[PDB]
């Protein structure tokens, strides 16, 4: 009588990922703790007001999809890994393009286009295009979850004495459809914020969107040789994985560094320093 | 069973044959504008004989794709693998080692009097240039000497019926050592260049740096990741693709730069210009 297999809750390796999602969701509320401390303050307003709450918001809604990958499988539960993960992941990502966009409208782009641009980027209109990121997201993602749905797989000879129970994905092309706006998103920020240069005397702003989208790379790109190499049991391990060690890039290149001058070296928070 | 290699027939193939095309009439057309500009202030700080040598260097290696497509030979396995690598890690070195010459230079002086007063005059950095390239040796044709030479086949599994035909012996192992090289140099010249984005020296070189050498590191990053998840059929094609977008990115991405001065700034032509740029 074969054993079924799928990961228990009280394994090493998921005790070690929720235990990371600890340092990363507690330091995602930890940062929008302290910008609710300087809400009105012009740091946050630089950083794009209250687009930047929102943003920190999603975040955690994209760590919240990392409980959904070890236990039990079920076609409902395969179903909402991808799409719950991508999602709020892309209502966080669309922000830090949108502040790299200003940082090229500010400082490449000439000043005759850039005065009325600037202002025409930020308002309603910047929550209305993450609304329009967020459109495209669920697009993909609709698309992804009727025509190229995950398959609950029970395999009853892979294993000599196991029968393997875990989703399965159809074509790594499936899978692609849900990276694919995600990752435009970071390229684009990246093209944006790369070459750009600031005068001294104020507010480094692309230094740390740089950082951020070549940590983001780096981790989804890594994050392939090794589910390539990794057992078929464990392949939930290293996406759940990703989806923490992804979020930390973005954390800990971005916002931590932003709340490190609020708490650590208010002198900063001036008008004129930033604008 | 079936032979399986790049031929004419295949839309990608001659596709990236065109690019090639496109890249070496490109490159020809910056050479023979440099052809009647030997002297002038920006091709006098390109570097002199380098910049000559790396331009020949790069005619050559577009080449590589009417000699690598068709049923492989002998013949072909010894360039693709050892000697089109060379022309190519050539010009990486220059672009490096020039990175860093520019950067940091003011430390030279006046922290290490001792180096910088014989490394100054009548090679300097050329030596470093020149060690790489034998080192970059030591990588491939001792290598090729431990696979040998042979256009080995393999099979893809999806159905065993067809094999590939291919001069690249354990792909993947044969690439890492030829790759760990070509990713230091690429790391260590996107540091120096990034770090000196802000520089204006020699009409403001560092930035084109950065996207060349930005470009190299990411496809072959990209390309690295992919063979260690695929082995199928496509490997050859992509592989040639990766290769043809790098050499663009050499010639178009850093001397297409300067030479897009060179005819459209003739006030920047000028010589007095270049001391501003001190």
């Amino acid at each position: 009588p074969r054993r079924p297999k799928f990961l228990a809750w009280g394994e090493p390796v998921v005790l070690s990922l929720l235990l990371l999602l600890c340092l990363v969701l507690g330091l995602a509320l930890a940062a929008l703790g302290l910008s609710v401390h300087h809400w009105d303050s012009p740091l946050v307003q630089a950083s794009g007001g209250s687009q930047f709450c929102f943003g920190l918001i999603c975040l955690g809604l994209f760590c919240l999809s990392v409980l959904l990958f070890p236990g039990r499988p079920s076609s409902a539960s395969c179903l909402a890994q991808q799409p719950m993960a991508h999602l709020p992941l892309t209502g966080c990502l669309s922000t830090l393009f949108l502040q790299a966009a200003e940082t090229f409208v500010e400082s490449e782009l000439p000043l005759s286009w850039a005065n009325w641009l600037c202002s025409y980027l930020r308002g309603l209109w910047a929550w209305l295009v993450v609304l329009l990121a967020t459109f495209v997201e669920a697009a993909l993602c609709a698309w992804y979850l009727i025509a190229f749905p995950p398959e609950v797989v029970t395999d009853w000879s892979v294993l000599p004495t196991e029968v393997l129970e875990h989703c399965h994905v159809r074509s790594w092309v499936s899978l692609g459809l849900v990276h694919i706006t995600n990752a435009m998103l970071a390229f684009l920020c990246f093209l944006g914020t790369f070459l750009v240069q600031s005068q001294p005397g104020r507010y480094n702003r692309a230094r740390g969107l740089t950082f951020a989208m070549l940590a983001y790379f780096i981790t989804w790109v890594s994050f392939v040789p090794l589910l390539a190499n990794v057992q078929v049991a464990y392949q939930p391990a290293v996406q759940m994985g990703a989806i923490l060690v992804c979020a930390l890039g973005i954390l800990v290149t971005f916002h931590l560094p932003k709340c490190y001058v609020l708490l650590w070296l208010p002198k900063l928070n001036t008008q004129e320093f930033f604008l | 069973r079936q032979l399986v290699f790049l031929e004419w027939h295949e839309a990608p193939t001659i596709a990236v044959a065109l690019l090639a095309a496109l890249g070496f009439l490109s490159t020809l057309a910056i050479l023979v504008i440099f052809w009647r500009h030997f002297q002038t202030p920006i091709v006098r700080s390109a570097g002199g004989p380098m910049c000559f040598l790396m331009l020949t260097l790069l005619l050559v290696a577009y080449m590589v794709v009417p000699v690598y497509v068709g049923p492989p030979k002998v013949s072909t396995c010894l360039c693709r693998q050892a000697l089109f690598p060379l022309c190519f890690t050539i010009c990486i070195s220059c672009i490096a080692v020039r990175s860093f010459q520019i950067v940091c230079a003011f430390k030279m002086a006046s922290r290490f009097p001792r180096a910088y007063s014989y490394w100054v005059r009548y090679q300097g950095p050329y030596v470093s240039m020149a060690f790489i390239t034998v080192l970059k040796m030591v990588i491939v044709v001792i290598g090729m000497l431990a696979t040998g030479l042979s256009p080995t086949t393999r099979t893809d599994p999806d159905d065993p019926k067809i094999t590939i035909v291919s001069c690249n012996p354990n792909y993947r192992n044969s690439l890492l050592f030829n790759t760990s090289l070509d990713l230091l140099l690429s790391v260590v010249g996107f540091s120096f260049a990034y770090m000196g984005k802000e520089l204006p020296t020699n009409y403001n070189e560092a930035k084109f740096i950065t996207l060349s050498m930005t470009f190299y590191f990411t496809s072959s990053v990209s390309l690295c990741t992919f063979m260690s998840a695929y082995s199928g059929v496509l490997v050859t094609i992509v592989d040639l693709l990766v290769t043809v977008l790098n050499l663009l990115a050499i010639s178009l991405g850093y001397f297409g730069p300067k030479c897009y001065m060179i005819l459209f700034y003739p006030e920047r032509n000028t010589p007095a210009y270049f001391n501003s740029m001190i």
